[PDB]
């Protein structure tokens, strides 16, 4: 998995490959990795699929629950806090590997979460077992002062380097943008540069190939009237 | 504690046709999660019109080819340049894998020409020389996909004739050369997309009559 | 315990069951009944670890017999294998799960039909013509997809149960004593005592 | 794996499957799991495929041998001893073989020999070798006679064998039959059990637990 | 079977349009322990070839005696030594990844991972990589350890397949090499400042540089990182 | 980890690295291992970042607590605190610890919590595994009320070698200066340090 | 010992033009002991199908309890549950037994009532949600029915053809396992009628 | 194998050797011969690990085969059994050591005595009046105990036997198939078809 | 064990505590490390003390052996041989040796051979378990060509820290004199080394 986290002028973009692998195989070749814990709070997640949904939807309800509590837009270190003290409860066992990122009343904010649940602050992030070639790439062409569209280019180009040389991640790269007041913009298969060539044959069997033993209709509707 | 194998990953494919041979392989090469190399040759020229591949750990299967192919040069020295066919490869392959029975070469081995009356052939081992000639072999990594495939698009298993409704088979049809490296790069195609350890290109090694030909397709590189 | 055996023919349900209990090196009984009767016409065959076995065979017999008492009504076969079943699924992630294999061999009143039921110590559930637990399945089951025709009668299911107990006598390393064989039908529960 | 052998009034018959697999998944159907070592001569193999393979090569090379040197057929004793006594040599090691040597000569008569890697070597009349040799042994104890017609015979061992590919996951694909006579072995074809057992379930009536 | 114990980390090396590169830190790390800052990873055999080693140091300087020898035995009864018979970057690999199989099948490896760079006598480059278990693999870039991780990465951006190569000058092929060497010592806690970097042309030689240092390291956004999270001060 | 304390004749300054490591992976070259606990009581965390961070939040609840109905809490009070948590839990943490604030009473004082959970008052302290090479520097080169500036080129110094001869220790070291002034961040880049 | 691969099976499922399809064989054993040919995998709650894969004691134990929740839906909802939202209480079901799973691999199919969508998803043990547009598989030939299906299948079939290459997707995968097979049945469904056709194939 | 016994009487040694062959979970034989001649006044029976049991057999046979030859003589029953127990003896600190626990049942001509010993695969050698290796004896011992007198004649030998094995077929959980019996004695060995 | 060898402008001077322990015992407070494999070739010597002295008896048979053929053999000569034991009997070895010595054509030299068997030759080496302790120490106060009565005291002062910490070091710190002028033993006591 190849996750990355990019702060620029005015917000913070968050981005992620698209493949979901148990051992060898490609379980999903268009998994979604950008989670949304808040309007304007998301996070990209690694490791073990189930536990990056699961700990995101129950932050994502609670911090809900206490936005319509305070009467106020929930903030970054809220999900961060959270996240983390959910997460240290278990020891590591709930194995989610988060970058959280967002905007909100006090600015925008980029951090990233480990499984045993310690947190990291900074303006550029890599999660995941392509986040060596995305670090790499970072640590070359990152800068102070980025802007929207250089963050998003920057962002997309870890991504890229996580799917071309990590054999954990591959297929495609999306990305979420969060700027200081404004919706967010969540770009689902920002680039697609992995479609499957048109196969030399076409294998549609002639009807009647298969051999049967027997037929029936399901009766799927209710008990019937009359 | 030191382990003296590995997993260099890959996946290769033999089809016997009825006056040719295929021997195909990507040619990726990996450790883990990394990629060594995304053009490494894995299937071989080794003399008298037999090509050989040895898929699994690298070192291995670079030293039986190696070993093989020294095999072929040391055959034509002590029988008047005789021609060394097929099937007497094959069992001399075995003696090479039995060999090391007890620190076998962890590799799957797959060889293919023809036969001494001209018909295509393709001979299949596992790491310790069981052998067995076959019209059909994927092996590697990604043999789990591609077989079941083959097993289906070549020997037309569980396909029947319509009107009969499982009465009359199909009939087993002989296929082409280029019917044959349609099926071979849908194979891999196929295989680069749910396995992580395919990709980068695809060599494929024909074998006819009149020689060894080579073909070249990129596959993707995620 | 060893060897479980069950075959549903036409109109009834045969259950065999070793009658040997061996501990370690001794064998120290060779008249063992390895049943119980769940209600007047369903009855239940049982192996696995020492203990265990009869704990839950006469628990589940305490349940069926309480349940018809209070309804004043037989559970049908299918209901009781599924109490059964449940119990053992149950059981499965307990602390320490029941480590008992059963066979279930009822006649449905309701339906007119002989059931076999067989449920492994996990809760797993199978509906079958003929069944058995632990290696005894290896050698009987061969002869039973030979053999067995469903219009059976009860004379000629004895007939094959025999021909399934010399081949496990022939074959099988262990002395299990012969088996104690009873018929459910219709009529009730009852027991051959000479085989 | 499933193989029997067994004697009778015309000689012996021997029945393999043809299945090989690597843990669940099914390696091929197609494997030959006779070996023709001379004219007279059948070895059965289970267990790993190449120690079974090698050795019964092997065995063949030293049969020819015995022949070139003795100017005599070797017999059916002497070649299963040469097998158990090489294997006994490699005891421990971790080879992994069952195997059946079978064949005729005028002073034994039809003879089988069961060999394993163990070191064990057996005569017998009847012997099934391999994960689902239980299956087959059901069906033959139960119909076996010493007075069987040569057809009989080779349904039967057809027949024990087909029951192990039913039930037994690691066995099946094709059944390979030889009968073994007082004038070499006979080859009896290739039977497919995806074709054989619906034939089978049709004619005899049996595996009417099966729905067809 | 032995573990290592005086460690050097990645090389990392690539091919250009004349000729190859190929770099290495001059440390020689005794687990975390960053002991010896003055360790020569590349060693030059002959004027057109460069053998770049890591893992243990005492089986490098083993193989370091084995190259010195081979140049001295080829010399022998050879008056085509300095010419058409002289080592070749193939013979030089070939002879190593023969002996490091040979090791690792008598279960006692030199707990290497090695890159021989060179040029051939026809002027073509040659890249080759063998390590502890005789495994061998070429590719336009090369990298050991976590140079396999980050460098080859960065390195692939410049020439990502063979028909790159002839459009990658010296000078876009240094910057890489220097720009992957600086990454490393982001990123790689047993990597040190220090470096050896060797060119091999096929016009103008080999070029071998050393004390070479990772120069325009960014770490003034350091500043502005606070707490782990809530914290403001 | 390379992290240490010193007290002085205005107060007491923290000083560390900035190395996280997964084995020999920097995941973080930035890190900030200098928390706050109060006002002008810090601490140097080492061992476990999840761990340490976990033990500082909930000792920063515990001091604002405190305050909220005692007042300001002393240094040995928040030692204390620290250690509650570091001994009763020792089974389950891996947390090296060095507590460090300025009262106006008490001055500027030093208390390290190693891994048992014991605690020791000291005139400095140093722990985390880049410490183990400066003991005898620090020995040697340590004295009692020195000033400001002799203080930060001691830790700079001291730091300095520990993350030369650490490889889990590196980047920048970050200070921390608690004086009755107030309270000062210093930082030093990688080309002042190294050649020292 | 490997839970998953004790009684064996396989499960796919697949999606046309206006319909979905799914399968699965009927092999249940011991191992290596075939147990009972008639061991079906598919069940359905209104028009939403659910095929299980896995340990067999789990697959029935779930399928007894989302018949329980499905009831319990419809009694309250006043209406049949949808595929999209059953995706949803399979997982939340599955992930609340996180540190102590059923042993499964579950696969939904079926066609929104109301929208009239085809709609597949497949899911881990633990109820990590897998939504393909193509198809989904499970099970102990999970490896053949992906290399099959990657193959053979291609969008928009309709559902005579549908039933054509998801049959021998399952037929050839379960044939190179020796864990599946001993029969087969495929779930043909469209949007209000659904045809069950059970699949000759080798008893082996 | 599993059961071998051994009874010397007042004229005879009688060695009574189960038939059943069991691998793993099957019976593959169940008329093995558990011993060789080595002499004509001299039998060893044995059991042990596969393969190993009998290689060691005949090997025994083949060398005392050799000396008769050699020397035209045959060897005492006591000369026999020590030389067997340093074969034994040796073998134990061999690389991979005979597992193999054998009785040695012979008729001494020159003595006119019958005699029995009893030596496990260590090479622990003992001269008894009735002798048996592995969980046969835990069973048989008691009986012998009892029962022998040493002035028996063959036929109250064979009685004895019979007992023996009765009680072995009723507590032993194993299905051994039987037991061939051989008598040793001044004619020589023979064997006793009925049994 | 602490060890050390620092070439100077004379030559090279040799230093070592005398502490040998099985676990937590001191099984001899005085024993001589420093050990002599030719007349002006000495190795410090560290780990185990049968190996080490093993090997120190082999080299010094060696080098008598090549003086007889070849005349005398040069301080790299000596590491040669040191490092061909080390390093082909590295799988049942555990030895850490510092060889020095002193020729009038090279002067002072220092070769450390650690665990693996790899040769190192620095201008000075430190060794031991409680080397660790004052890497900091060393590197910031180590000069090139110091004097005598310098580079006495740089040893004096580095093993004294190091005896400090290392439970493994302790008794009297011995030192061997490498120069033109011959060869000296110096020998300094807890009472005067303690207090610096
Ligand atoms: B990535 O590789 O870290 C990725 C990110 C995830 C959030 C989609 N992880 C996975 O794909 C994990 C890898 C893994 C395998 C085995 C155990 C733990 C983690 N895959 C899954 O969680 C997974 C595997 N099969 C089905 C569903 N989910
Ligand atoms: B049979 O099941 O014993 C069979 C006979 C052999 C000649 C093919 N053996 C195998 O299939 C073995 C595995 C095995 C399964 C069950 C019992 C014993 C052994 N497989 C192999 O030897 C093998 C060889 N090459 C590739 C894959 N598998
Ligand atoms: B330091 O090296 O001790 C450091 C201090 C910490 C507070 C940042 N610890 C770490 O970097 C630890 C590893 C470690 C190194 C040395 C001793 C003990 C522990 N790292 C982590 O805990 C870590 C690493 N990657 C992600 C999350 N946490
Ligand atoms: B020193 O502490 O390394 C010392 C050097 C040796 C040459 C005298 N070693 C020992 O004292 C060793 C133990 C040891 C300590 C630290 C590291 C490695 C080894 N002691 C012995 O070998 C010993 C102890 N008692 C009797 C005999 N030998
Ligand atoms: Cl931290
Ligand atoms: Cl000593
Ligand atoms: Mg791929
Ligand atoms: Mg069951
Ligand atoms: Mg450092
Ligand atoms: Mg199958």
């Amino acid at each position: 998995t190849t996750i990355v986290g990019v702060k620029f002028n005015n917000g913070v973009v968050i981005a992620a490959d698209t493949r979901s692998t148990q051992g060898p195989i490609v379980a999903d070749k268009n998994c979604a990795k950008l989670h949304r814990i808040s309007p304007k709070i998301w996070c990209a997640g690694a490791g073990t699929a189930a536990d990056t949904e699961a700990v995101t939807q129950l932050i994502g309800s609670n911090i809900e629950l206490h936005s319509l509590y305070t009467s106020r837009e929930p903030r970054v270190v809220s999900a961060l806090q959270m996240l983390k003290q959910h997460l240290f409860k278990y020891q590591g066992h709930i194995g989610a590997y988060l970058i959280v990122a967002g905007v909100d009343p006090t600015g925008s904010h980029l951090f990233s979460i480990h499984a045993h649940g310690s947190t990291d602050v900074g303006y550029y992030l890599s999660l995941g077992s392509g986040s060596l070639a995305a670090m790499a790439v970072l640590e070359s062409h990152w800068k102070q002062d980025l802007t929207k569209e250089e963050a998003i280019k920057l962002a997309s180009d870890a991504i890229q380097a996580g799917i071309w040389n990590d054999l954990g991640s591959g297929s495609n790269v999306d990305v979420c943008v969060m700027e200081i007041g404004k919706d967010a913009e969540y770009l689902r298969n920002y680039l697609t540069p992995n479609v499957r060539e048109e196969k030399q044959k076409s294998y549609k069997f002639p009807r009647g190939t298969t051999a049967v033993l027997k037929e029936s209709i399901v009766n799927i509707c209710d008990i019937q009237e009359e | 504690q030191f382990n003296p194998y590995g997993d260099n990953g890959g996946t290769i494919l033999g089809i016997a046709g009825e006056d040719f041979a295929v021997l195909a392989g990507d040619t990726r090469n990996i450790t883990d999660y990394s990629i060594n190399s995304r053009y490494e040759p894995k299937v071989f020229d080794c003399g008298d019109n037999i090509v050989m591949s040895a898929n699994g750990f690298a070192a291995d299967g670079d030293a039986l080819v190696k070993r093989f192919k020294n095999s072929v040069k040391w055959y034509h020295f002590d029988h008047n340049d005789k021609k060394l066919s097929i099937n007497s490869a094959a069992r001399n392959i075995q003696h090479l894998l039995y060999g090391k029975r007890f620190f076998p070469y962890y590799v799957h081995t797959i060889i293919a020409g023809l036969d001494e009356d001209g018909k295509g052939a393709v001979y299949s081992f596992d790491p310790v020389g069981s052998y067995e000639r076959e019209q059909c072999r994927a092996g590697g990594a990604a043999a789990s996909l591609i077989m079941p495939f083959l097993d289906n698009q070549v020997n037309f298993k569980n396909q029947y004739e319509p009107g009969t409704n499982g009465k009359v088979k199909k009939p087993l049809k002989y296929l082409s050369v280029e019917e044959v490296i349609k099926l071979v790069r849908d194979s891999f195609t196929s295989a680069t997309e749910r396995h992580i350890q395919v990709g980068d290109g695809l060599e494929i090694l024909i074998v006819t009559k009149d020689g060894v030909r080579k073909e070249f397709y990129e596959l993707k590189r995620d | 315990m060893d060897i479980i055996l069950g075959i549903r023919v036409q109109d009834s349900v045969i259950l065999a069951s070793s009658k040997a209990v061996t501990r370690g090196i001794s064998v120290l009984k060779d008249s063992d009944d390895k049943t119980r009767q769940l209600s007047p016409h369903t009855l239940m065959s049982f192996a696995g670890e020492a203990g265990d076995t009869v704990q839950f065979a006469e628990y589940i017999q305490a349940n069926i017999q309480l349940y018809s008492i209070r309804e004043d009504y037989e559970l049908s076969p299918q209901a009781v294998s599924s109490f059964v079943r449940q119990e053992l699924a149950k059981s499965i992630r307990s602390r320490r799960p029941y480590q008992v294999n059963v066979l279930i061999g009822g006649y449905d009143k309701k339906k007119n039909k002989p059931e076999l039921y067989q449920i492994d110590y996990l809760g797993t559930k199978v509906e079958l013509p003929y069944g058995a637990h632990g290696y005894s399945g290896f050698y009987t089951f061969s002869l039973l997809d030979h053999h067995y025709r469903p219009d059976m009668t009860t004379e000629e299911g004895l007939d094959l149960l025999k021909l399934c107990v010399q081949e496990l006598e022939k074959r099988m390393p262990m002395d299990f004593k012969g088996v104690i064989v009873k018929i459910v039908d219709k009529d009730g529960i009852r027991q051959v005592d000479d085989f | 794996t499933t193989t029997l052998a067994f004697r009778f009034q015309g000689g012996i018959i021997v029945a393999v499957d043809s299945r090989a697999t690597a843990g669940n998944w099914v390696a091929s159907q197609t494997v030959k799991k006779v070996i023709e070592i001379n004219p007279f001569l059948l070895g059965t193999v289970a267990g790993g495929a190449a120690d079974c393979q090698f050795w019964e090569t092997w065995l063949g090379s030293q049969c020819r041998l015995h022949e070139l040197r003795e100017k005599e057929r070797i017999s059916v004793a002497a070649a299963s001893k040469i097998l158990s006594n090489l294997v006994y040599q490699y005891k421990g090691a971790g080879l992994s073989m069952g195997t059946m040597i079978c064949g005729y000569t005028r002073k034994e008569g039809p003879t089988i020999y069961y060999v394993d890697s163990d070191g064990t070597r057996l005569k017998g009349d009847i012997f099934c070798v391999g994960s689902g040799q239980t299956f087959a042994y059901g069906v033959l104890d139960s119909n076996y006679k010493w007075d069987l017609s040569v057809e009989d015979a080779l349904y039967l061992g057809k027949r024990s064998i087909l029951a192990a590919a039913h039930r037994d996951a690691y066995s099946g694909g094709s059944v390979n039959l030889y009968h073994v006579t007082e004038d070499g072995w006979i080859y009896h074809g290739n039977h497919d059990v995806g074709e054989l057992f619906w034939k089978v379930k049709e004619e005899e009536g049996s595996f009417n637990n099966v729905i067809g | 079977t032995q573990q290592p114990i005086v460690t050097g980390t990645s090389v990392i090396s690539m091919k250009y349009d004349n000729g190859v590169i190929i770099a290495a830190d001059n440390l020689g790390s005794y687990g975390s322990l960053l002991r010896f800052n003055g360790v020569e990873r590349l060693i030059p055999v002959g004027d057109n070839t460069v053998v770049g080693i890591s893992g243990d140091i005492s089986d490098m300087q083993h193989i370091e005696r084995l190259l010195k020898d081979l140049v001295t035995e080829n010399a022998y009864d050879n008056p085509l030594a300095d010419a058409e018979e002289a080592l070749e970057p193939s013979y030089i690999f070939e002879y190593l990844a023969t002996v490091m199989y040979q090791r690792r099948s008598k279960m006692n490896p030199l707990w290497n991972a090695i890159i021989v760079a060179g040029v051939q006598s026809n002027g073509d480059q040659f890249l080759r990589y063998v390590n502890l278990l005789g495994v061998t693999y070429s590719s336009p870039t090369l990298a050991t350890g976590f140079g396999a991780h980050m460098a080859n990465p960065l390195l692939r951006k410049v020439v990502d397949r063979e028909s790159d190569i002839p459009k990658t000058t010296v000078q876009v092929a240094e910057e890489a090499i220097v720009n992957a060497m600086r990454v490393l010592y982001y990123r790689d806690a047993r990597s040190s400042r220090n470096f050896s970097l060797a060119i091999i042309d096929k016009n103008t030689g080999l070029t071998f540089k050393k004390n070479l240092q990772v120069e325009n390291m960014k770490w003034d956004f350091a500043k502005d990182i606070k707490g782990y999270g809530t914290q403001k001060i | 980890t390379s992290i240490m304390a010193v007290t002085f004749k205005d107060g007491v300054i923290l000083g560390a690295d900035s190395r996280t490591t997964t084995g020999a992976y920097i995941a973080n070259r930035v890190t900030d291992k200098l928390t706050r606990v109060h006002d002008k009581i810090w601490c140097c965390r080492s061992g476990s970042a999840a761990d340490t961070q976990a033990i500082a939040d909930i000792v920063q609840y515990h001091l604002e607590l405190y305050t909220s109905q005692y007042g300001t809490p002393s240094t040995e009070t928040a030692a204390s605190v620290f250690k509650e948590l570091c001994y009763e839990n020792k089974d389950n943490l891996t947390a090296g610890i060095i507590v460090a604030g300025y009262d106006d009473k008490n001055k500027g004082e030093v208390y390290t919590i190693p891994l048992g959970g014991s605690v020791h008052k000291l005139p400095y302290a140093i722990a985390g595994s880049g410490s183990t090479f400066i003991y005898g520097y620090c020995d040697k080169n340590f004295r009692e009320n020195m000033s400001k500036e002799e203080t930060v080129d001691f830790i700079k110094h001291s730091l300095s070698q520990a993350i030369k001869w650490d490889g889990s220790s590196g980047g920048v070291i970050r200070m921390v200066v608690l004086t009755a002034a107030g309270v000062e961040r210093l930082i030093f880049y990688p080309d002042e340090y190294e050649q020292l | 010992s490997d839970p998953s691969s004790i009684n064996g099976g396989i499960v796919v499922a697949m999606t046309g033009k206006d319909c979905v399809a799914i399968a699965c064989d009927l092999r249940l054993g011991s191992q290596s002991l075939g147990v009972s040919n008639k061991f079906e995998k598919i069940f359905h709650y209104g028009h939403v199908f659910l095929g299980i894969t896995g340990l067999a004691t789990d697959v029935t134990t779930l399928n007894e309890m989302f018949r329980y929740k499905t009831n319990l839906y419809k009694l309250k909802e006043e209406r049949a549950i949808e595929p999209e939202t059953f995706t949803q209480l399979v997982s939340s079901s599955l992930y609340e037994r996180r540190f102590g799973p059923y042993f499964v691999g579950p696969v939904v199919a079926g066609i929104n009532s109301k929208s009239g969508k085809p709609f597949i998803a497949g899911f881990d043990l633990i109820g990590c949600i897998d939504e393909a547009k193509d198809f989904i598989v499970s099970g102990t030939a999970s490896d053949q029915l992906f290399g099959m299906c990657e193959s053979l299948y291609e969008p928009n079939l309709e559902p005579e053809d549908l039933f054509e290459t998801i049959s021998q997707a399952l037929l050839n995968a379960a044939d190179r396992d020796a864990l599946s097979g001993w029969g087969a049945v495929v779930y043909i469904i469209k949007k209000d009628e659904v045809v069950k056709r059970y699949l000759k194939m080798r008893q082996d």
